[PDB]
């Protein structure tokens, strides 16, 4: 997080590079955020 | 009894009516077998023509005789404008549908309807 | 409570499995079947039979108004207990 | 009352009497006058009466109906004349809206009014093309809204749902082709209709 | 001016029913039965 | 606005305006995306008493239109007149 | 000769593919076709299928950028033949969005219309003003566009709390905005080159042709639903109606960019104004009750029970009810056979009447002021189609 | 407990412009002609 | 009715009877119609459907363990207004507004008892009695049922 | 109330019309576009970096749909079919029997996704909170027979995302 | 020859969906949000998918809207018209398979029916962001042809 | 005088006083032809005398256009214009006569 940014852009995920036995280090997709961090990343709330 | 017409007043002035639009259509089947470059024979257009003019031929009030004439002639200016595109033309003859069975007993084997 | 038929085909639990002869499992072939393992009515009954001292008790499945509408059980009957009809939980006057 | 819509009895008065106005002047081809109870003036009129009356409406110095708000028809089989056409008409002089009905059925013709409103000319090729009602002396009525060569009217209550025939592309051919509609789901007809009266204000005579 | 037509009403013609669901339907015509449950 | 203070001049003064007081990038000043609880109010019908649906049904009040004429003086215009606009005290021309 | 205009322009738009059939002579248009129903899905008969509630979707996707617009008319048709009231703070919700979706509107008609022309910057700049108002869309429905928040009796729910604040922080900076959007195609000699003397028409062909809105407006016309037949809380906001002179397609511009100021004007006062209370009609045969209620008390849950499935019935009757939406008067008239269905529904679309008249607009003009006479119209052709 | 919605702040929310605002910038057409063609006689000598 | 509630106590609950396999009983749903009752006795020439108790406790049931079994015991199903007595075979399969209704005649008799099937995507749901005052009138035989 | 917005007189002393003559041969307000766009080139863009940053959502957020549970595992829907009735795409096909314990619930529960236009009004029919519309919005198949779900997707997709589905209806409850 | 192809299948697939440029059919609303997919908040132009294209220099086509029966053959003639590869993305539920509209008598009941589909994208409309998510999912598709490989071992 | 009228296509007119005098006397001579008991002669008589009179006495062009209530005076105009033209087609259609033909027995019954 970086709240000095502008909204939208102060949270971001830099995602895995292996997930569930698959090679993530160039195929990253938003469908990878569990639903306990999805909340947090799409500012549905304020508390991570 | 007494109605308001559409154009015929009997059907002796539908009939001309009917006639005309016939001439127009029986005209038109070589141009549209050209500007659609339909696969069909000017023949082949020609004998559905008859045949969309034969199944209308019990017809005796002369207003259904004026909107059968009307809705027809509407038909050919979508063809003759090129409103219509290559499949509109093609509907007329059912290339991909199956021959549907006729007789009794082809009807019982397929299914329940009659 | 998922189970296997003969074929190894997984019986869902609405009891949902192809037979042997049936070609539609043929959809599965190179994929896999979605089943639920988490089966309810093997988890409802889990549950402990909540001791109460009264012939009537209320549920509303927890939660307030998040729950399920407000019911009353009645607790007459001692050869059996009383059940929710909306979440399944069982009843007992002590 | 917060939930109770207010009455506003200034303007049943007023277009009552308007009502009366236009009853008296055009009574060859006026048959009802009605009144809503949220004040809209309604004129039934024999269908003879479209142009008169339309002009009338427009031109007169106490009507000045200049703009044709809508123009639709409305399919009751039930009736002889299942066809009701329904004119919407806005004045802006009188700061006031008008509806003008007449009905016909599906041989007889009406009298088209772009004479009176060129907005009109587009409403009568959807009446025709959706509910297939013939407009007399058109520039150039034609299927507006369908597809060409589609059979039928789709707006008349005995129309199915989903139509007669429909669309795909076929490989053989090398064209879309159609044919007659087959549904993998059904379209699921409800019977939501309550068995007990909810007005009777509007009940109907035994 | 009106014209006569001694003939029957038919409008099979100008409908655009497909021939099939014009002569091998039939249709029922009834008040329907009130629902038993009320 | 982490724009140094010469870029923050250069963009003014191309824009002729001052860009930084109403910046179109949304920072602090946004509402916080958890909110306490609501208590919303109740109509005006969540009355124990005194409160008969009769008194207080719309749908029931409407009634059949009225027949003014059925087929079965002064002239009337239908309305008055609509009164002319006046022109904006708040910017007539633009 | 005959030509026929592209379905649609090869950067992205949204209004719908329309088949111009044209007549020229020269650079002149003689004559203009249009054929429409290409995006003709039946929804006037689909209606007569679903109850009042089930029938309230159908119409965010008529003109498909002013949603709540659409709702609104349908919702007043619908209290209407119902004989209730919405409550006031209902109402001031329903203001306060329906100039919100003004301004959605106005950012789509005047950005997109100078996209088609060539002016394609001020489409990025105010598409990112669209995204937050999308976002407002989101918050009070959970949908950026279809959003079914307006219904007859009131508003699904309530705003959530701290929106308002957000919607003042937006309508502050708005202006600058709209001032940025001037800069570039006012005083441009080009944009007026392509606007000015295109497409005039007259007061009283306007009337005639059956325009509304800015068509009529752009005229001189001194004419606005939102002044003259007002609805909902429509007559306690001060607002200005902007006039045009000279009928033509750069009149009509201004008077657009002008109704976007003066909707955050209207916009500044249902903020200041929102008054306290319940969002939808305390009427428990008509609105549904709260779910609190409807898990707790015997009379709610019958209510939620039989609203959600058969719907409430309306009394018999019909009604043509129309507003000021961006597009001009959108207006429906609704049959009631007293039953919880609609009997009949028929859509009165502002773009309709004005495609109409693009035969007549486009006389003597040339090919490319074809292209601006539909856009100073506005047409979306879902809700020409219907 | 006391009833909590979405409401403006007490005294209202503060002013909102709408008007038009183009701010007149440059010269005088006299002084940008004037400008103009002294640079010309400047590149002329 | 009106539109809301303004009952601020609990509810009564009442114990379930047990009156065959046809009949299903969630007495709770009791509104003390007697109509059962008066069917029961007048129309089947049964008397083993009675009121037990009194005032707001009292419940109406058979008071021993019975079992309503009568060739017309069915038709209670349709009589009560309420869901208190309802078709076991047809326990939680459809809902009314979603079924079709096809008006026929029962053959399981020589009576010719009009009926009407409801079904619903293509599958037959339940059979119900269709008024005919000279046949049937609007009842229907369990076996029918 | 009204306003005019082209009703100006051009001034015509000579000092105006020179005014407008330099605008003409010196392109003035051509170069004032020039400025607009320039100064636009040193503002800071809105681009977001996704899928590494997310547009904002809220609680009410209607997404993919889901099949809820009780805290003890029981399933919440009990087949009453509130939702197939109100749902204004006829998307959803119910059938139900009682269950080996003699509990309503169903055995088929399908919602075809192509013909759901993502309402929300199941979830506001139900009386159970059983079928939610969740925070899902990723959910894009290679396949058309991927998008018609069965009960047991649906189910999964309540397992799967029931932390987030209960964190947003505990945030929204109090509006509804 | 096996690492060669292998190699060279990897460069035309990494030059094939970096450089995907699409021809938007904006037939109804979901076109809205594809306009919001080119606005500046996800700038699909910064992926390498360009605003505007033409049919005959396109690689995708998203059919953004309801197809009615009257427009289905004008686009199958585009699809028809474009170059390969071309890929078609179905956006929304009417594409997808006719959505609000699945019953009426002048509305394919879903795009498939007249032209092939890479991708299907649920939504009324798909949020933009839903939108993008297919997009890059067709990417990873591309990402995975094996063209010359297969090509190879015929 | 005026500039504009403010409506697109609509002229200035120089002499409204005179030109509307002309067009109260034609409509009156054209109801002249239409039967005594005609509502339509009678109203719209008694219109055109009320509005001919505002005419003759007030003679500034914008006090009479506050006692018309009309708008504009070419807009008065133009509405004169309209009454002289519909006046002309009356005559033909002749609504002042029986109604033609009353509507079937259920007609305009709702709900049926
Ligand atoms: C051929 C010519 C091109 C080659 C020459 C390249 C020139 C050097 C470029 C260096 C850029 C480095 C950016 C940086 O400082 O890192 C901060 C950055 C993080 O800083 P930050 O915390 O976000 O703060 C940003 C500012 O607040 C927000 O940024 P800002 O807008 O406030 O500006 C910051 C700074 C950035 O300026 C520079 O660094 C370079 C200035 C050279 C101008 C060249 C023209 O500019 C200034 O401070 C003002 C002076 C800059 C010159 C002004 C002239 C304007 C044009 C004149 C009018 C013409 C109108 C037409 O770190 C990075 O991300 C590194 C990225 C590196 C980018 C690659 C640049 C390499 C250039 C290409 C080489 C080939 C490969
Ligand atoms: C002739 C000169 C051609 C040079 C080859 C250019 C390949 C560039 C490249 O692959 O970028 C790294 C790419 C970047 O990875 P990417 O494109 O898959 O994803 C990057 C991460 N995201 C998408 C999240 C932003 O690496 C690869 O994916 C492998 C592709 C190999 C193709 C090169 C064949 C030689
Ligand atoms: C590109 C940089 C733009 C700078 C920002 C805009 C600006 O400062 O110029 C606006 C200025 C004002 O002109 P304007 O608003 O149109 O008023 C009428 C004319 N006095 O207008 C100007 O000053 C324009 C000056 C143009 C100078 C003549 C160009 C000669 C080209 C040969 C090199
Ligand atoms: S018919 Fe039903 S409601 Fe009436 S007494 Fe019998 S069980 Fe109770
Ligand atoms: S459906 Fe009728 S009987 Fe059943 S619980 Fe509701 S009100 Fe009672
Ligand atoms: S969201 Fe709407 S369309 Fe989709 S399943 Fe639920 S009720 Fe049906
Ligand atoms: S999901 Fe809810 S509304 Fe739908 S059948 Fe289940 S309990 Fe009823
Ligand atoms: S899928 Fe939804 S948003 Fe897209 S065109 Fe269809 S109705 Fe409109
Ligand atoms: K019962
Ligand atoms: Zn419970």
């Amino acid at each position: 997080e970086d709240n000095k940014q502008f909204f939208g852009r102060h949270r971001w995920v830099i995602y895995t590079t292996e997930m569930n036995g698959k090679n993530t280090f160039w195929d990253v997709d938003g469908s990878m955020v569990p639903p306990e961090w999805h909340r947090w990343l799409h500012c549905m709330t304020d508390d991570p | 009894t007494s109605v308001k017409p559409i154009f015929s007043r009997d059907m002796n002035e539908a009939k001309r009516r009917v006639r005309e639009l016939y001439r127009a259509w029986y005209r038109e089947v070589p141009n549209t077998v050209h500007l659609f470059q339909l696969d069909i024979s000017v023949k082949q257009g020609r004998d559905k023509v008859r045949e969309m003019f034969k199944k209308n031929a019990h017809i005796t009030d002369p207003r259904v005789v004026d909107l059968l004439v009307i809705k027809g002639k509407m038909e050919l200016e979508e063809t003759i404008k090129v409103w219509k595109q290559r499949t509109h033309v093609m509907r007329f003859f059912h290339e991909t549908e199956a021959p549907r069975p006729k007789d009794f007993l082809s009807k019982f084997y397929v299914g329940h309807d009659p | 409570g998922v189970r296997t038929s003969p074929t190894g085909e997984k019986v869902t639990h609405t009891g949902q499995v192809y037979d042997d002869g049936d070609y539609r499992k043929v959809r599965f072939v190179g994929r896999q079947k979605e089943v639920n393992e988490n089966f309810a009515i093997d988890l409802i009954a889990e549950q402990p039979v909540s001791q109460v001292g009264s012939r009537v008790i209320s549920c509303d499945g927890g939660g307030g108004a998040l729950g399920h509408p407000r019911v009353y059980i009645n607790l007459d009957k001692e050869t059996k207990t009383g059940t929710c009809g909306y979440c399944g939980l069982q009843f007992r006057q002590q | 009352r917060p939930t109770v819509r207010p009455r506003n009895d200034v303007a049943h008065k007023q277009l009552s009497a308007f009502g009366e106005y236009v009853a008296e002047i055009l009574p060859k081809y006026v048959q009802q006058v009605q009144v809503s109870c949220f004040n809209e003036l309604e004129i039934c009129i024999h269908p003879d009466g479209v142009i008169p009356v339309l002009t009338f409406l427009r031109d007169h110095s106490n009507a000045q109906f200049k703009s044709l708000a809508d123009l639709t028809a409305v399919d009751i089989p039930t009736r002889q004349n299942r066809f009701e056409i329904v004119y919407n008409l806005l004045s802006l002089r009188f700061n006031s809206r008008i509806r003008v009905k007449t009905y016909t059925d599906e041989l007889t013709p009406i009298e088209s009014s772009v004479p009176v409103y060129k907005a009109a000319n587009w409403y009568e090729r959807e009446i025709w093309d959706m509910f297939g009602v013939f407009f007399a002396n058109h520039p150039d009525l034609r299927r507006i809204l369908t597809d060409y060569g589609f059979e039928g009217h789709p707006f008349r209550k005995d129309f199915p749902l989903s139509g007669y025939v429909e669309l795909r592309y076929d490989d053989e051919v090398k064209r879309v082709v159609a044919e007659p509609v087959e549904l993998a789901q059904e379209f699921r007809k409800f019977d939501l209709n309550s068995p007990w009266e909810a007005f009777p204000a509007y009940r109907q005579p035994p | 001016q009106l014209i006569t037509v001694d003939e029957k009403l038919d409008i099979t013609t100008i409908t655009g029913v497909p021939e099939e669901h014009i002569k091998t339907r039939k249709a029922r015509i009834f008040v329907p039965a009130r629902n038993n449950m009320q | 606005a982490s724009a140094t203070r010469f870029i923050q001049w250069l963009r003014n003064w191309a824009s002729g305006r001052d860009l930084q007081a109403k910046l179109q990038l949304r920072y602090q000043e946004i509402s916080k995306r958890t909110q306490p609880p609501p208590k919303l109010p109740v109509g005006p019908s969540h009355k124990l008493s005194n409160n008969y649906y009769c008194t207080r049904d719309g749908r029931r009040e409407a009634m059949p239109p009225s027949i003014v004429m059925s087929s079965q003086k002064k002239a009337v215009s239908p309305a008055p007149p609509i009164k002319r606009w006046e022109l904006s005290q708040d910017e007539p021309y633009l | 000769s005959n030509l026929t205009l592209n379905f649609g322009p090869q950067h992205p738009a949204a209004h719908g593919v329309l088949r111009l059939v044209m007549e020229l002579s020269g650079e002149m248009v003689r004559k203009c076709d249009p054929h429409i129903g290409l995006l003709h899905r039946g929804t006037e008969k689909l209606i007569e299928y679903k109850t009042y509630l089930q029938a309230l979707p159908y119409f965010d996707r008529l003109d498909y950028v002013s949603m709540m617009c659409n709702e609104q008319a349908y919702s007043l048709a619908v209290e209407k033949l119902l004989n209730i009231r919405p409550p006031p703070r209902a109402q001031w919700i329903r203001v306060l969005f329906g100039e919100i979706t003004r301004l959605l509107n106005h950012i789509m008609a005047v950005t997109t219309h100078a996209l088609d022309i060539g002016a394609m910057t001020p489409f990025f700049w105010m598409f990112e003003e669209r995204e937050k108002m999308f976002e407002f869309y989101e918050r009070v429905s959970g949908a950026r566009m279809h959003a079914a928040y307006v219904r007859p009796g009131g508003v699904h729910q309530d705003l959530p709390l701290g929106l308002m604040d957000d919607i003042y922080e937006f309508s502050k900076n708005f202006s600058l905005r709209i001032d940025e959007l001037e800069e570039m195609l006012t005083n441009n000699r080009i944009w007026r080159n392509r606007t000015v003397d295109i497409g005039i028409v007259t007061a009283e062909d306007a009337l005639n042709y059956g325009f509304s809105g800015v068509m009529l407006r752009g005229s001189g016309i001194q004419w606005d639903l939102r002044k003259t037949q007002p609805y909902d809380v429509y007559d306690q906001v001060e607002f200005d109606v902007p006039i045009g002179s000279r009928g033509d397609c750069y009149d009509r511009y201004l008077c657009r960019v002008e109704e976007m100021r003066q909707s955050i004007r209207i916009i500044s006062q249902c903020l200041n104004k929102m008054p306290p209370g319940e969002i939808k009609v305390d009427d428990a045969k008509v609105s549904p009750p709260k779910r609190a209620e409807m898990k707790t008390s015997m009379e709610s849950l019958i209510h939620h029970f039989k609203l959600y499935t058969e719907g409430y019935q309306v009394p018999p009757g019909a009604t043509y009810t129309a507003i000021e939406a961006p597009k001009g008067e959108f207006g429906v008239y609704l049959v009631s056979d007293g039953s919880s269905r609609p009997y009949r529904c028929k859509i009165k679309a502002p773009g309709f009447a004005h495609l109409a008249g693009l035969d007549k607009m486009s006389k003597g003009h040339m090919l490319a002021d074809v292209v601006a006479i539909i856009g100073t119209q506005d047409i979306v052709f879902g809700e020409v189609d219907r | 407990s006391k009833v909590k919605q979405d409401m403006p702040p007490v005294g209202g929310y503060g002013p909102i412009d709408y008007k038009r605002n183009l701010p007149r910038r440059g010269l005088s057409g006299y002084s940008m002609f004037a400008v103009g063609i002294g640079a010309l006689l400047f590149g002329y000598w | 009715g009106s539109d809301r509630s303004r009952f601020l106590e609990g509810k009564r609950a009442v114990e379930d009877k047990n009156i065959g396999p046809l009949v299903k009983t969630i007495m709770t749903r009791c509104i003390q119609c007697t109509r059962c009752i008066r069917f029961a006795s007048e129309i089947a020439g049964v008397d083993d459907l009675g009121t037990t108790g009194r005032g707001n406790d009292m419940q109406v049931g058979t008071y021993i363990e019975k079992m309503f079994m009568s060739e017309l015991s069915g038709n209670i199903i349709d009589i009560c207004p309420v869901g208190a007595l309802t078709s076991k075979p047809y326990a939680f399969t459809a809902r009314p507004w979603e079924t079709r209704k096809t008006e026929s005649i029962d053959v399981m008799d020589a009576v010719g008892s009009n009926i009407v099937v409801s079904t619903r995507t293509g599958e037959v749901m339940r059979i119900l009695p269709r008024m005919h005052e000279d046949i049937n009138e609007e009842w229907i035989s369990d076996k029918t049922r | 109330t009204y306003k005019y917005v082209n009703l100006r007189e051009p001034s015509m002393d000579m000092k105006s019309v020179t005014d407008r003559a330099a605008q003409t041969l010196l392109w003035t307000e051509l170069i004032r576009g020039l400025g607009m766009t320039l100064s636009y080139l040193f503002r800071e863009p809105a681009t977001i970096n996704y899928p590494f940053e997310k547009g904002p959502l809220s609680p009410r957020f209607r997404g993919e749909h889901a099949l809820r549970r009780y805290p003890s595992g029981e399933e919440r829907c009990i087949a009453c079919k509130l939702c197939e009735a109100v749902c204004p795409a006829q998307a959803i096909t119910i059938e139900a029997e009682p269950r080996a314990d003699g509990s309503r619930r169903t055995t088929r529960y399908d919602i075809d996704m192509t013909k759901c236009i993502y309402c929300g009004f199941c979830q506001e029919a139900c009386p159970v909170d059983a079928i939610v519309e969740g925070p899902n919005f990723e959910f894009s198949t290679e396949t058309h027979e991927e998008l018609l779900y069965n009960k047991e997707k649906l189910l999964n997709n309540g397992d799967k995302w029931e932390a987030e589905i209960a964190a947003n209806i505990q945030a929204d409850y109090l509006y509804r | 020859g096996e690492y060669v192809v292998a190699k060279l299948d990897d460069l035309i697939n990494w030059a094939r969906r970096s450089s995907l440029w699409p021809m938007t059919f904006g037939l109804a609303c979901c076109a809205v949000e594809m306009m919001h997919m080119a606005a500046p908040r996800y700038d699909m132009d910064r992926f390498g998918v360009v605003f505007r294209a033409s049919p005959r220099q396109s690689d995708v086509m998203i059919v953004a809207g309801t197809l009615t029966n009257k427009m289905a053959p004008a686009l199958r003639k585009v699809y028809d018209q474009m170059p390969e590869p071309r890929y078609v993305v179905s956006m929304g539920s009417c594409a997808n398979g006719g959505g609000y509209y699945h019953y009426s008598y002048s509305v394919v009941r879903g795009c498939d029916r007249i032209v092939p589909v890479d991708i299907y994208v649920p939504g009324c409309p798909p949020t933009a962001e839903a939108l993008l998510y297919g997009i890059l999912q067709l990417q990873k598709k591309i990402k995975r042809e094996k063209r010359l490989r297969i090509w190879y071992r015929r | 005088l005026k500039k504009t009228t403010g409506l697109v296509g609509l002229a200035v007119c120089e002499t409204p006083h005179e030109r509307l005098k002309i067009l109260y006397t034609k409509i009156l001579d054209v109801l002249g032809h239409i039967p005594k008991n005609a509502a339509y002669r009678k109203y719209t008589e008694q219109i055109t005398n009320e509005k001919l009179s505002m005419v003759k006495a007030e003679p500034d062009v914008k006090k009479l256009e506050e006692r018309l209530q009309g708008g504009q005076i070419e807009e008065v105009i133009l509405q004169a214009e309209n009454e002289l033209s519909l006046a002309r087609k009356m005559i033909q259609w002749k609504p002042w006569e029986p109604l033609v033909e009353e509507p079937p027995a259920s007609q305009w019954k709702w709900p049926i």
